[PDB]
This record gives C-alpha cells, structure tokens and sequence, in this order.
C-alpha cells in the first residue's frame, strides 16, 4: 500500500540516545612503549578523526545528528599490575596553533582525565566539545579542530615485560552539556583553571625533602628563553591581586611499592630546607593506599590574611617574595623495595570564592 | 558500506594497480563505492590518487571473496 | 572517575526501534530498462547481499542485533506519467535451488507487493522474513538464503525516454512479526494463497473476448514438459476436494490511458465465447479510474453449490469439466489513444471459511 | 568457522595482556548449567568433538 | 614459589539436606546443570588481536 512520504518520521532531529551500547561511535588503540619517558605524547590527532574507519552503532548517527545535546564519555581501560604504575592523561583542547608545546602544563585546562593504570582499572570521564554552549556536532568538531591528545606525564617506574595498548572507548551520555565560560566580573563563587601546579619527584632516601610551588600562579609556566600558557592562567593574570579556597587535587603518579608520607602546608618562601618544625604550621597529611590514588587538599580563607599577586618579578628570591607557597615535604622517608623516584603531580582545581582585585599591567616572565 | 573496510580495498586498488601496470600512484582517499553483492561482493570505488604529486580521480572495480583470502583488482581507470 | 564495567548496559538485546530514519538500513537501486518486457528479473539478489556497502543509522544495528521483533517494511519510490504504466512485482522467498524459475507464478507466494508505476507514487509493504516465528535476524536471513525478487509482469505500454530507477527503502518497522503456518486442519478460517490466477491481455478492438481461469487451481501451472509451483498452491493439492468463499485482487497492469471495463463471474466451461447473455449471470463490474489500480472481487458461498476438484486431468475438455471457472469478460471495448494491450492481474489471495476434503492421490499435470 | 550456522562464545582482549612479571593471562570458563533448557528432536549422533 | 607448598583438605560432615541431582528426558527443563569445561583460555602477553 502507498502512504503520503513527505508526512513520515524523517526530519528526526534527536539527539544520540539509548544504552552505552547503542551510543558507542569510536574505539581508539594507544600504545605505551615498554620504555616511555615522561613528556611524551602517545596520541594526538584530531577528536574527529578518531571516527575515521568505524563502525559501531551510533557511529553512523554521531555523523549525520545536526544537533547533539549530550556530553561526550570517553572510558579507558588500561591495567598493569600494582607493582608498576605511571601518569597518562588525557586532554581535549579546542584548537592548535603550528608546532605547539605539548608539556602537560599547557594541555590540562579545559577538559581531562588524569589517572594511574597501576591503582585504577578503568577511568572515564564525560565533557563537552563547545565549551560555551549547551550543544555541538561532529561537523562542529571537525572543522573548528578539537584536538585530543594523550600525554603520559610520568614513565613506568618498573617496566612492563611488552608492550601495552589502551582502549579509549568513545560514546555519548546523555547529560546536559553545560558550558564553562571566563569572565571579568571581581567576585566569583567557583573560577575553575586545572592549572598543573607541577610534577614532585622525591627520591629515594632519607634526606629533607622539600618541594615549593608558588602561589603566584600568573604568568604562565618556564621553558627556554620562554614560557607556555594556558587559557585560563592567562585569565586570572588579568587581576592584579587574588585570592580564595584553593582546591588542589594531588595525585599519586608512581606504583604503589614506592611508599611515602606527604605532608602540605602554605608558607611564605624564606622557611629554609632542614627547618625541622613544618608541623608547627596548619597542615594537611597525605598518606595513598595501594588502591587510593587521588585527593583533595582544600585552603580555607583563614590560611591567607590578605590576597597576593598573581605575577611576580622573575628575578626575586625566596628570602624577599612575600606571596605564600605550598610546600609538600616528606614527613618521613621515601621507600620502597623497587627502586624509582615517589612522583606526585599537583594540580589547582579552582578557587572556590574568588575574589580579583585591581588590574595587572603584566610582567612577562613565569617562575619566582 | 563499512567505511574501514573500503579504505582498505581502495587502497588494495592503487597498490594492485601500481604492481600490475608498473606504476607509482600515491592513494590520498575514497571518494565513493558500491558494493554489490554477486559471487561474494564486487565493489566500485571512485577514489583520489596522486599521478606525479598531482591529485586525480579513478574508478576502480574490485572482487572480493570473504571466505577465502581473495581479493581481485578487476579494473582501474581515471574517470 | 572509575566505574564497574561488569554492571554498565553493553549487553543490550533490544530490538532496533525508533523512527523511519533511524531504522532504515538500506536502500537499493533497481533499473528498468526503457524496453522491458514481461517476465523479466529486474534485480534478483539475496535479502542479506541488500546490505552490503551500507551507511545508514540502523546498518550497523541490523546486522549486530542478535533479536529482531519487527517487521522489515520495504518502500519503493518509482513513478511515471499517467501515460505509461507497467507492473513490477517485489517478492520475498524463504529459499532457492539451481536454475530456478522466475515466473510471477512461482514468486509471488508467501510475501509479495505488486504496483503499477503510473497509478501509485509509491507502495509500501511490510514482512516477515522468517515465517514460523516472531523474530529473526541478520545471521539468520544470510545463511537462511532469503531471496528477494523484483520482477516485471507486464512491459511499458508506452516507453519512457529514458531509462528508468525504483529506489528501495529498507527498514525495520515495529510491528509484531506473526507466523504464516500451514497446516492440514479441514476446516480453517483463512488458508491464505497469494496465487497467481493468471494475466490477462485483452487486444484493443470490438470483439468478444472472454478469458477462462480455472478454480481447480492445485497442481500447479504450465510450462514446457513441466510445471511449476508454490508452496500454498502445492498444499491446497493435499486434500482432493474444497470449497469456500475466495478472495480475488485484480490489478491493472497497463496505463490509464487504456481504458476497459471487465465482468467477473463463476460459471462453467461448457458457456462458448460469442454467448452474449452473461450478465444473466451474478456478476461484478471493474472499472478503473485513473488513480485506483487494485479492487478485490469476493465470491460468497452462494456462488458455489458443492466443493469442487483442486485438480484436474489435464486432457478434460471445457466442454466435459465440471468445476466452476472464474470468466473475465469485456463489458464494451478495449479502447484508447495509444496502442498497447489492456492488461489485467488476477490473484487469489485467500479462501475463507475454507473447508477442504478428502486426501488427493494426485494428477501430474498443470491446466483444464 | 565459514559454515557453521551455530553461535560461538567469542573471549576477546579488550586491551592487551600486560604485567611486569612474565606468564600468559590464563582464564577458565565452565558453563555451569543451562536454565530454561529446550531440548528439540532427537540426535542419531555424529561421532567426533570440535567445529 | 621458591619451595614445594602443600593444600591441607578438611574433610568434615555438614548438616544439610543431601538433594540429589538427577538428569531425565523431559524436553522441557528449569535448570538443566552442566559443568561443562568450555575451555582454558591461553593469551600471551603483548598487543596482537586475541579472539578465542
């Protein structure tokens, strides 16, 4: 029998919708050398062509849906055994500009996932590709060149027997893409910035072990005669002054075998190393599990009188700096029975209660 | 038409081509194909290639048995 | 963050389901020649070789989907002017054996759509294609060998220019898949049979012409030294005698632009051809108009005394045979401004309130 | 493996076998028990094991 | 390991029903138990494409 055809269901405009199954639309294949270093990219193409030769349920529907509501998921499931560990991290930015730095700093801000293979199975972790909306497409992404990019931060500390693969598994969720935009405005209840505060490595010993990074946050991290920025490190350089509840997420980057105490505190530059009474001060102790690989260090208003400068002069020393740092100090030893160096990557979530003062002329330098 | 199984097969073409004509064409992408189903699956690709660093479109017919590991370049020509 | 990847929904076994676009799973591209004749295998392929080379929302659903619940519903997109017509016929067999025979006849039982191009802007018809059961799949329709069959009955009574294209829409539907079981109960509410009574061309002009089709229809129909046959033609053959209220759907095969009026009556052989007192006789007038194509005769029980024979001898005389026929019988003159035959398709599509009886021994023989 | 129209259970590597000592990553499935069992027909038998 | 180890059995008697399981021909069966070894499943480490 015949029907009217221009009355049927063919101007569906839904969105990507059903069971992880049937919203899956890419696998990816990453491989980790037997022997990879740190500052070492592992994959970085286009988030597009990642599509590229595909075949699952929704991989058809991802491509031809004009509008997209949901969020995208990517899951990765990569293991290796407790013994060993590393840092992969992997990072979705929204463009390139030629011959762009690929250090860890810059990649984070945005949108990431950070995780060790050794204590976490698996890792997922959804975002949205339009920062500044509540809806995309694959024909949005793959024009306006969103860039995803697999980093491993940290080495193996005891290395695999072969070589390893892991699975990126593409699909679509269905939450609300909510946006993430930066503005001038002074107060603000929850300025996000991701900002990799960076990577400590502590070795094996017994010595006094004392790692400063600097609350002056502005003005980028070091290279050459250079330095590197991120978005939204460059944002809260706009302000002169600055304060808030710093929300730090230090993360284990090691095996479990390499086993030490952390403790973190803020305090101002001029604390010598072999100052022996850090715990006179407020501080927070951080002890990891062989699973746990991943917690939250949160400053209150009361462990800052007033706000600092987001940028320093290059050229001070510790002794004359009056904004504070966080220190991370070994509380006992770092040990183990394999040897490796005990890595722990910090990195500035976001100041929750931001308040901004003034308006930086800027200084053209990083660290302090 | 799975996409990554096409790749594969223009990219069989322009290799089967350049073994048997003695030829050098850089393969850059599939444009289009056809399968249709026969004896196994015959498939007609328009695809891009590179002459001398000079990119042009040819049209290739290729046979394929999946049971066996048959795969026949039947013919190749610009269009 | 990590989750249990046992516990996600990756083992989803719904069936596909959605709108007409995300179900569609191919379409396929039929061409008729600009002269075509009658009894001509237009494309003949297996239903599974359909979806190969495919990118459609549900393709890849399709052929993973392990359960199917819907119908797959099939819609065919072919015109032409008012002018010409002909009359394509797609039908779907469980089956094949070498060297087979592409006669209407043969197909056109189990699942079958026949329209003409000229009448309908398109024709849609859904299906079963496992008929014993309310499910099926992709792996079962490959190496079940389902075969469909487009084919031509009747020529163009006026060429196109040019060649010509029908374009096939497969989809899924969600309708329940029912079984069409045969089965050797004497009495049964509706033994359908979609079997072909035979084309009838009636030349343009003045005479008396009257076409005969026999209801002893078991025992298939005509060839060489042979014959051929359906399944449910076949089986109505079981039983030796039979009778009930059958069903007819006589279909226009020309154009439009020949016009006819047809009477359709039961009556017996012995009745000659210039007998002009027909319409003494209880009978049903068939005009067409120009947009209608398909009306569907119904002969009661009243029209019929007794049961009578489902085969024959082939070697009765119509003067000696006393089943009822089916006459066909032009009610003025063939007429129009083109030449070309006023072809017409009778089909028996089903017996109601059926009441078979006896056991056959068999005949082995075709026509009366 | 071409023409055999009944269902495998397929066990796949979602990733890759690792570890940082050397050994192979055996595992051992069982079919436990079949539940709402249908057992059709009636098998004259055929007289070997694998398909 | 790096000597001979050896598995203590302790060989006890409970106080639950012994059931017993008996297979019959009904074609129609709510659990029909097997145990049936499918197979040991060997993958060498490394990054190539295993299907079993």
């Amino acid at each position: 029998m015949e029907q009217n055809l221009f009355a049927l269901s063919l101007d569906d405009t839904s969105s990507v919708r059903g069971s992880l199954l049937d919203t899956k639309f890419a696998q990816t294949r990453v491989l980790l050398s037997k022997a990879m270093a740190g500052g070492d990219v592992l994959l970085d193409e286009y988030l597009y062509d990642v599509v590229n030769g595909q075949d699952f349920r929704a991989t058809v529907a991802f491509l031809r849906t004009h509008v997209i509501t949901g969020k995208i998921k990517v899951t990765a499931t990569t293991n290796i055994s407790d013994n060993s560990g590393c840092c992969l991290m992997l990072a979705i930015n929204s463009g390139v500009r030629g011959k762009y730095s690929t250090d860890v700093y810059t990649i984070c801000s945005q949108d990431s996932m950070t995780w060790n293979p050794g204590c976490k199975k698996n890792f997922s972790f959804t975002f949205n590709p339009n920062p500044c909306g509540d809806s995309w497409s694959a024909e949005m992404i793959s024009r306006s060149r969103v860039r995803m990019t697999v980093i491993c931060v940290s080495g193996w500390t005891l290395s695999p027997t072969t070589d390893v693969i892991a699975k990126l598994d593409w699909s679509i969720v269905n939450e609300k893409c909510e946006p993430t935009i930066y503005h001038l405005a002074d107060c603000q209840n929850w300025l996000p910035l991701n900002r990799w505060m960076g990577k400590l490595t502590f070795p094996q010993g017994v010595t006094s072990e004392v790692r400063r990074m600097p609350l002056s946050i502005g003005g980028g991290a070091g290279a050459t005669q250079a330095f590197l920025a991120n978005m939204p490190n460059s944002w809260i350089s706009m302000w002169r002054y600055f304060r808030g509840e710093l929300h730090f997420e230090v993360t284990k980057m090691s095996s479990p075998y390499i086993k030490a105490t952390v403790t973190f505190l803020i305090a101002f530059g001029n604390l010598s190393d072999a100052f022996g009474f850090y715990e006179s001060f407020p501080h927070r102790i951080v002890q990891f599990a062989e699973v746990e690989e991943k917690c939250t260090l949160v400053f209150s208003q009361q462990e800052f009188v007033t706000a600092w400068s987001t940028q320093v002069n290059p050229r001070t020393t510790l002794e004359a700096d009056g904004c504070p740092y966080l220190y991370a100090i070994i509380h006992d030893s770092t040990t183990g029975t394999i040897s490796g160096d005990f890595n722990l990557g910090v990195k500035l979530v976001g100041i929750k209660d931001f308040c901004g003062i003034g308006s930086n002329p800027g200084i053209d330098g990083s660290r302090l | 038409e799975n996409s990554l199984e096409i790749e594969e097969l223009a990219r069989f073409a322009v290799d089967e081509h350049n073994k048997k004509e003695n030829a050098l064409l850089e393969f850059v992408r599939v444009v289009k194909a056809k399968e249709q189903v026969v004896a196994g699956t015959m498939y007609y690709l328009t695809l891009e290639a590179k002459d001398g660093g000079k990119k042009k479109l040819y049209e290739a017919k290729v046979w394929v048995k999946p049971w066996e590991n048959f795969k026949e370049l039947q013919e190749f020509k610009p269009v």
